[PDB]
C-alpha cells in the first residue's frame, strides 16, 4: 500500500517473486565471488614478488569486491525472508554501507584502472606512468577517502525502518523527494561511464592508428578492454534505467497512486544484483587475464 | 725448427708436474674427514636488509670494522652502510656507471671502484672537508676491471678482462709490477691473510698463485671445465677455493700444489658467482645464480645448508673478519645481512 | 685550511635586537650542522642554538628560547642568529662550531674565530674539580671532570668531547667520546672515562699547551659544559 | 720471433714450476683437519652465537 | 637513540631521499645499446644522432632522452659482460650493405656480412635479451646501389635467384637478417635504411622506442 517516511512520503512493497529468483541469484554471486577473490588475494598476499601502481589498484579493487561479496549474503538472508531483516539497527547501517562504499570502490577503481592505461597506452611518456609506490598508495587512500565522504551518511540515518509488520533494510527506496543517494547513483553511473568510454576508446583508437595491433597479443588485450567496457555497461545500465524510468513518472504522475509502480519496483531490485555479478566477473577478465 | 721442440719439452714438463701431483696422493681429504661428525642442518636467517640501491648491485666489500660495508651498483651510485644500524654513512656519485668491482681499504680511510671503463678509482673518505673525492684515478688496463683489492693504505693490486694482474703505487699513480701469466680474461682476486701471495682466477679455467714483492707465477692450478667466477683463500692462507660456470667449486692446496675436494651437486646447474670461506675454514658459502646461495661443508663436501632469501641470482657475497655475520648483494637492487 | 668568520654586534641598548652571521665558503656547508656557542667574559663556555643539515631541525637553549632564531642559507653558505629582547646578561663572544654526524665522525670539529657583543647596562651537568692548576713544563698533569647521570649509551660509546682554549684563541676539538683523538692534534694527550667520572692526561706539557681546558657532554640536548681549567706553566 | 719468445717463456714457467716441493694429500689434509679444528668454537656462523653476543638483531 | 644517532639517521633519510631523486630523474631516460661489425658506418649514425672504456653519447629529440652506449671498444669476450646491458629499451645493430666483394683482412676465409650475421644470430637469441627489441640499420645504401652493377648478391647468398636488383636484393638481405630472430613471439626487429636526412632516423628510432615503452607499460599494467 501506501507507508509514510518523515518528510518523504514514500510506496515500496513486498511483492512475491522476489524470494524465488533473488536469493539463488545471490547465492551463485557469493560462491564464485568468494571463490575467485579469495583465490586472487591468495597471490597478491603470499606469492606475488612485484608490485608497481596497476598492481596497487588491482589489489584494492579486490579488496573491495571481497569486503562486498562477504557483505552479500545477509543481503542474501534478507531478500529470504521477504524484507524481514531481523538483525537489529548497528547490522543495517553497517550492511548499507558495506554495499555502497564496496560499489562505489570498485566503480572509482574500475575508473582508476581504466585512465591508468589510457595514460599508459595514449601518452607512454607521461611522468604520471612512472609513479612511485608510496604514492600510488598515497592516491588509493585519498581515493578511498573520497570514497568514504560520500557514503557516511548511510551510517547516521537509523537504517532498520519499521512498517507494519517488517524491518526494510533498503538505502534504495522510492520517495517523492530527492537525496544525496539517488544523484550519487546518477553521477556513480554517468560520469565513471564517460570516463570509461573515453578512455576505451582513445585506447582502441591509438592503438590501431599506431598499427600495432598486428601482435598476437595486443588483439587480446583490446577484446578484453572491450570486454571490461561491456560488462560494466551490462551491471550497470539496467538498474540505472530503471532508476531515470521511475523518476520521469515520479516527476509526471507524482505519488497520488502507488499502484503504478509495482514492475517498475520489482525488476529493479533484479536489475539492482546485476551489478554484484561485477564482484564475481572482476577476477576473470582483471586478475586471471593478461599472461 | 725450434717451435715443435720447445711444445714437445713443454708437453714433457706438463706430463712431469702431472705424475709428480699423483705420486703424493696416496690419500685422499674427502675420505679422511669420515672421522669427524658432519656439521649438521645450519639455519640463517637474514638479520638485515640493506635498501635504496636501485639497480643490479655488482660488488661489495667488507670494512675490518666488520660494521660498515660498502656496495656498488649499476645506477651510478656507490653508498657505505652501516650494517648495524643499516643507514647509509656515504653516497659517492660515479662518473661511470658501469662499475662492477668495489674495495675497502683495511684502514677505512679509502674505497676503490672499478669497472667497464677499466679504471679503478680511490676515493678518500676521511678529508678535512665533509665529502668524499676522488684521491686518485688509476688508468693502464686494456681490459674491464673484475677486482682491485688494498694491499695497504698505499698499495692495490688490480685484475682486469686483459688477461693480466696489476699491482699500483697510489702515489705516482702507475703500476710497478704486472702479472701476464694467463690466457683468458682474469676474473677475481683473492689476496693472501698475511699479505704476500695472492691467486687470481681466469677464464681459461685455470688459477694461479702469484708473489707480490717478486712478481711471478709461482704455481698453476687446473682442473675446471669452465671459465673461473670467484676465488678466496683459505682462512689459514695454504689452500683456496674456485668457482666457476660448471656448477662446482673445488678446494686446492698450494703445498701439495694439486685440487684436494671439489663441491658438486646433480641438482644444482648453474654457475657460481662468488665464493667465500668462514672464520675458521669448516664453511664455504658460494653464490650460485639459482636465485640463492648455498653453504658447503669444506672437508666433506656436505651440503650444510642453503640461503634462499634473494629475489634475483647473488653476484657478491663476503664474510666479516670477525666472523660474526655473511652479506649478500643480488640483482634484485637488495643487500641482505646473515648470521 | 677551512676557515669561519663572523661578523656583528659591538654595542646594543638593552631590549633591543641584532643579526649574527657567519659565512663558510669554500667548503661543505649543506652537510655540516652549526651550532652556536657563547663565552661570557671570564666565564666558561654555553651552548645556544643548533640547526641540521638541510634545516629540518632547530633547537635553543633555555634560556634564548623564544627570544633568539637560528637560520642558514646553504645555498649563501650563511648562517644567521635574529637576536631579539636582548637582556643585560647576554653579553658574550658568540662562536660559531660546524659538526657532521654519521658513523665515526667528529663533530665540534671546527670553531670559529668568535664576534663579540656588549649590551650596555633536568640535564646532565657536569663539574671540574679545579680551575687553576700550575704545573712544570715536561711533567704529566691529568684533569678530571664528572657528570650528573653517566653518558655510557646503549651503543657502547659514552659522548664526552675535550676542547682546550689557547689564551686568546678559539677554542680546538683534541677528543671525542673520551677515546678518538681528534685529527690535527699531537699524540701526547689521551682520554679515559668510566661512565660519570672522566679524566684528560697530558704526556708532556708545552709552551702552547697550556690554557683552558673544557668538558662537554652530547647524550642529549641541552648541551651541558664544565668549569674551565686553567694551566699555568 | 713472437710466437718463439712465447713458447720459450711458457717453456721456462713450467720449468720453473715443477721445481716446487710438494708434500702428500694427507700430510696438508691433516693440516687443514688441525686448523678448521683449533678455531671450531670461535666460528659464529659454525655454531649458533646467543642473541645477547649477537651485534645483529631483528 | 641519542642525538648522534638521530643525526645520522636524519642525514640517511637525506641520502635517501637525493638517492629517489636522482633515480626517478635517471628513469625518464632512454637506455640504447649499439652493436655492429666496427666498420659498418657505425660513426656515420653516431654523429647523425650527436646533432679505452666504452664511449656514451647523449641528445634529446622531443622531451626524452637518448643514452647511446657503443661497446665496440672492448675485445673481451662478449658474454663476461653482456648481462651488464641486460636492462636496455633496443639494441641498434648497423649492417653494412656493400661489403660482399669484400673479406676480413685477419681471415680471408668468410665474407664481411657473415661475421655481422653471427653476431646478430648470437644477440638475438641471447638468455638476457629475450625481450629486448632490436633497430637494424643497413647503412651503405647508396654504395650498394653503385655496386650491385657490378657483383651480384649471389656471391654472397648462394641460394639466390639472381635478379640482380637494388630493391629486391634489399629485401633479400632485410629478410635473411630478420630470419634470425628466434623468439618471435617477445621481441620484434625493427630495420630502417639509413637516409641522407639526418631528422629521419632519429624519427624511427623514436618511434622503436616508444614501441617498446607501450608494450613494456602495458605488460606492467598486465594487458600484455
Ligand atoms: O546498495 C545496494 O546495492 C542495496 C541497497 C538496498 C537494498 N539492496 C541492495
Amino acid at each position: 500500500h501506501f507507508l509514510e517516511i518523515d518528510k518523504k512520503n514514500c510506496c515500496v512493497f513486498r511483492d512475491d517473486f522476489i524470494v524465488k529468483v533473488l536469493p539463488p541469484v545471490l547465492g551463485l554471486e557469493f560462491i564464485f565471488g568468494l571463490l575467485g577473490n579469495g583465490l586472487a588475494l591468495w597471490i597478491f598476499c603470499f606469492h606475488l614478488k612485484s608490485w608497481k601502481s596497476s598492481r596497487i589498484f588491482l589489489f584494492n579493487l579486490a579488496v573491495a569486491d571481497f569486503l562486498l561479496i562477504i557483505c552479500l549474503p545477509f543481503l542474501m538472508d534478507n531478500y529470504v525472508r521477504r524484507w524481514d531483516w531481523k538483525f537489529g539497527d548497528i547490522p543495517c547501517r553497517l550492511m548499507l554501507f558495506m554495499l555502497a562504499m564496496n560499489r562505489q570502490g570498485s566503480i572509482i577503481f574500475l575508473t582508476v584502472v581504466a585512465v591508468d592505461r589510457y595514460f599508459r597506452v595514449v601518452h607512454p611518456h607521461h611522468a604520471l606512468n612512472k609513479i612511485s609506490n608510496r604514492t600510488a598508495a598515497i592516491i588509493s587512500c585519498l581515493l578511498w577517502g573520497i570514497t568514504i565522504g560520500l557514503t557516511v551518511h548511510l551510517l547516521k540515518k537509523k537504517m532498520p525502518i519499521q512498517n507494519g509488520g517488517a524491518n526494510l533494510c533498503s538505502s534504495f527506496s522510492i520517495c517523492h523527494t530527492f537525496q544525496w543517494h539517488e544523484a550519487m547513483f546518477l553521477l556513480e553511473f554517468f560520469l565513471p561511464l564517460g570516463i570509461i568510454l573515453f578512455c576505451s576508446a582513445r585506447i582502441i583508437w591509438s592503438l590501431r592508428q599506431r598499427q600495432m595491433d598486428r601482435h598476437a597479443k595486443i588483439k587480446r588485450a583490446i577484446t578484453f578492454i572491450m570486454v571490461v567496457a561491456i560488462v560494466f555497461v551490462i551491471c550497470f545500465l539496467p538498474s540505472v534505467v530503471v532508476r531515470i524510468r521511475i523518476f520521469w513518472l515520479l516527476h509526471t504522475s507524482g505519488t497520488q497512486n502507488c499502484e503504478v509502480y509495482r514492475s517498475v519496483d520489482l525488476a529493479f531490485f533484479i536489475t539492482l544484483s546485476f551489478t554484484y555479478m561485477n564482484s564475481m566477473l572482476d577476477p576473470v577478465v582483471y586478475y586471471f587475464s593478461s599472461p | 725448427s725450434e717451435l715443435d721442440q720447445l711444445r714437445q719439452e713443454a708437453e714433457q714438463l706438463k706430463n712431469q708436474i702431472r705424475d709428480a701431483r699423483k705420486a703424493c696422493a696416496d690419500a685422499t681429504l674427502s675420505q679422511i674427514t669420515n672421522n669427524i661428525d658432519p656439521v649438521g642442518r645450519i639455519q640463517m636467517r637474514t638479520r638485515r636488509t640493506l635498501r635504496g640501491h636501485l639497480a643490479k648491485i655488482y660488488a661489495m666489500h667488507w670494512g675490518t670494522d666488520s660494521r660498515l660495508l660498502v656496495s656498488a651498483s649499476q645506477d651510478g651510485k656507490l653508498i657505505i652502510w652501516d650494517s648495524y644500524t643499516t643507514n647509509k654513512v656515504h653516497a659517492i656519485p660515479l662518473r661511470s656507471s658501469w662499475v662492477m668491482t668495489c674495495a675497502y681499504a683495511p684502514s677505512g680511510n679509502y674505497v676503490a671502484c672499478g669497472g667497464l671503463d677499466n679504471i679503478c678509482s680511490i676515493y678518500n673518505l676521511k678529508t678535512r672537508e665533509g665529502n668524499v673525492r676522488v684521491s686518485r684515478e688509476l688508468a693502464g688496463h686494456t681490459g674491464y676491471l673484475s677486482c682491485c683489492r688494498f694491499l695497504d693504505d698505499n698499495q692495490i693490486v688490480t685484475s682486469s678482462g686483459d688477461t693480466t694482474c696489476a699491482l699500483w703505487d697510489i702515489e705516482t699513480g702507475q703500476q710497478t709490477t704486472t702479472f701476464t701469466g694467463h690466457t683468458g680474461d682474469v676474473m677475481s682476486l683473492s689476496l693472501a691473510p698475511d699479505t704476500r701471495l695472492f691467486v687470481s682466477g681466469a677464464c681459461d679455467a685455470s688459477a694461479k698463485l702469484w708473489d707480490v714483492r717478486e712478481g711471478m707465477c709461482r704455481q698453476t692450478f687446473t682442473g675446471h671445465e669452465s671459465d673461473i667466477n670467484a676465488i678466496c683463500f683459505f682462512p689459514n692462507g695454504n689452500a683456496f677455493a674456485t668457482g666457476s660456470d660448471d656448477a662446482t667449486c673445488r678446494l686446492f692446496d698450494l703445498r701439495a700444489d694439486q685440487e684436494l675436494m671439489t663441491y658438486s651437486h646433480d641438482n644444482i646447474i648453474c654457475g657460481i658467482t662468488s665464493v667465500s670461506f668462514s672464520k675458521s675454514g669448516r664453511l664455504l658459502l658460494a653464490g650460485y645464480d639459482d636465485f640463492n646461495c648455498n653453504v658447503w661443508d669444506a672437508l666433506k663436501a656436505d651440503r650444510a645448508g642453503v640461503l634462499a632469501g634473494h629475489d634475483n641470482r647473488v653476484s657478491c657475497l663476503g664474510v666479516t673478519d670477525d666472523g660474526m655475520a655473511v652479506a649478500t648483494g643480488s640483482w634484485d637492487s637488495f643487500l641482505k645481512i646473515w648470521n | 685550511d677551512v676557515q669561519l668568520v663572523e661578523s656583528g654586534g659591538g654595542l646594543v641598548q638593552p631590549g633591543g635586537s641584532r643579526k649574527l652571521s657567519c659565512s663558510a665558503s669554500g667548503f661543505a656547508f649543506s652537510s655540516f650542522g652549526m651550532h652556536w656557542v657563547r663565552q661570557a667574559p671570564e666565564k666558561g663556555l654555553e651552548w645556544v642554538a643548533y640547526i641540521s643539515s638541510g634545516s629540518g631541525t632547530i633547537y635553543y637553549a633555555d634560556t634564548v628560547k623564544g627570544r633568539f632564531t637560528i637560520s642558514r642559507d646553504d645555498p649563501k653558505n650563511t648562517l644567521f642568529l635574529q637576536m631579539t629582547s636582548l637582556r643585560s646578561e647576554d653579553t658574550a663572544m658568540y662562536y660559531c662550531v660546524r659538526s657532521i654526524y654519521y658513523y665515526g665522525s667528529s663533530p665540534f670539529d671546527f670553531w670559529g674565530q668568535g664576534t663579540t657583543l656588549t649590551v650596555s647596562s633536568s640535564d646532565i651537568v657536569m663539574t671540574q674539580a679545579t680551575s687553576s692548576v700550575p704545573v712544570t713544563p715536561g711533567e704529566s698533569v691529568s684533569i678530571s671532570c664528572r657528570s650528573s647521570k653517566s653518558l655510557l649509551h646503549s651503543n657502547g660509546n659514552t659522548y664526552l668531547y675535550w676542547f682546550l682554549q689557547r689564551p686568546g684563541q678559539s677554542p680546538q676539538l683534541l677528543i671525542y667520546r673520551m677515546s678518538n683523538l681528534a685529527s690535527g692534534v699531537p699524540d701526547r694527550f689521551s682520554g679515559s672515562g668510566s661512565g660519570t667520572a672522566f679524566t684528560l692526561t697530558i704526556s708532556r706539557l708545552e709552551a702552547e699547551d697550556v690554557g683552558v681546558y673544557y668538558c662537554m657532554q652530547h647524550l642529549e640536548y641541552p648541551l651541558t659544559f664544565g668549569a674551565g681549567t686553567k694551566l699555568e706553566l | 720471433t713472437a710466437s718463439i719468445a712465447q713458447a720459450r717463456k711458457l717453456v721456462e714457467q713450467l720449468k720453473m714450476e715443477a721445481n716446487i716441493d710438494r708434500i702428500k694429500v694427507s700430510k696438508a689434509a691433516a693440516d687443514l683437519m688441525a686448523y678448521c679444528e683449533a678455531h671450531a668454537k670461535e666460528d659464529p656462523l659454525l655454531t649458533p652465537v646467543p642473541a645477547s653476543e649477537n651485534p645483529f638483531r631483528e | 637513540l641519542s642525538a648522534e644517532d638521530k643525526a645520522a639517521v636524519e642525514r640517511s633519510k637525506m641520502i635517501d631521499r637525493n638517492l629517489r631523486e636522482d633515480g626517478e630523474k635517471a628513469a625518464r631516460e632512454v637506455k640504447l645499446l649499439l652493436l655492429g661489425a666496427g666498420e659498418s658506418g657505425k660513426s656515420t649514425i653516431v654523429k647523425q644522432m650527436k646533432i679505452t672504456g666504452i664511449v656514451e653519447t647523449h641528445f634529446t629529440f622531443k622531451d626524452l632522452h637518448f643514452k647511446m652506449f657503443d661497446v665496440g671498444g672492448q675485445r673481451s669476450e662478449r658474454k663476461k659482460w653482456i648481462h651488464c646491458f641486460e636492462g636496455v629499451t633496443a639494441i641498434i645493430f648497423c649492417v653494412a650493405l656493400s661489403d660482399y666483394d669484400l673479406v676480413l683482412a685477419e681471415d680471408e676465409e668468410m665474407n664481411r656480412m657473415h661475421e655481422s650475421m653471427k653476431l646478430f644470430d648470437s644477440i638475438c637469441n641471447n638468455k638476457w635479451f629475450t625481450d629486448t627489441s632490436i633497430i637494424l640499420f643497413l647503412n651503405k645504401k647508396d654504395l650498394f646501389e653503385e655496386k650491385i652493377k657490378k657483383s651480384p648478391l649471389t656471391i654472397c647468398y648462394p641460394e639466390y635467384a639472381g635478379s640482380n636488383t637494388y630493391e629486391e636484393a634489399a629485401a633479400y638481405i632485410q629478410c635473411q637478417f630478420e630470419d634470425l630472430n628466434k623468439r618471435k613471439d617477445t621481441k620484434e626487429i625493427y630495420t630502417h635504411f639509413t637516409c641522407a636526412t639526418d631528422t629521419k632516423n632519429v624519427q624511427f628510432v623514436f618511434d622503436a622506442v616508444t614501441d617498446v615503452i607501450i608494450k613494456n607499460n602495458l605488460k606492467d599494467c598486465g594487458l600484455f
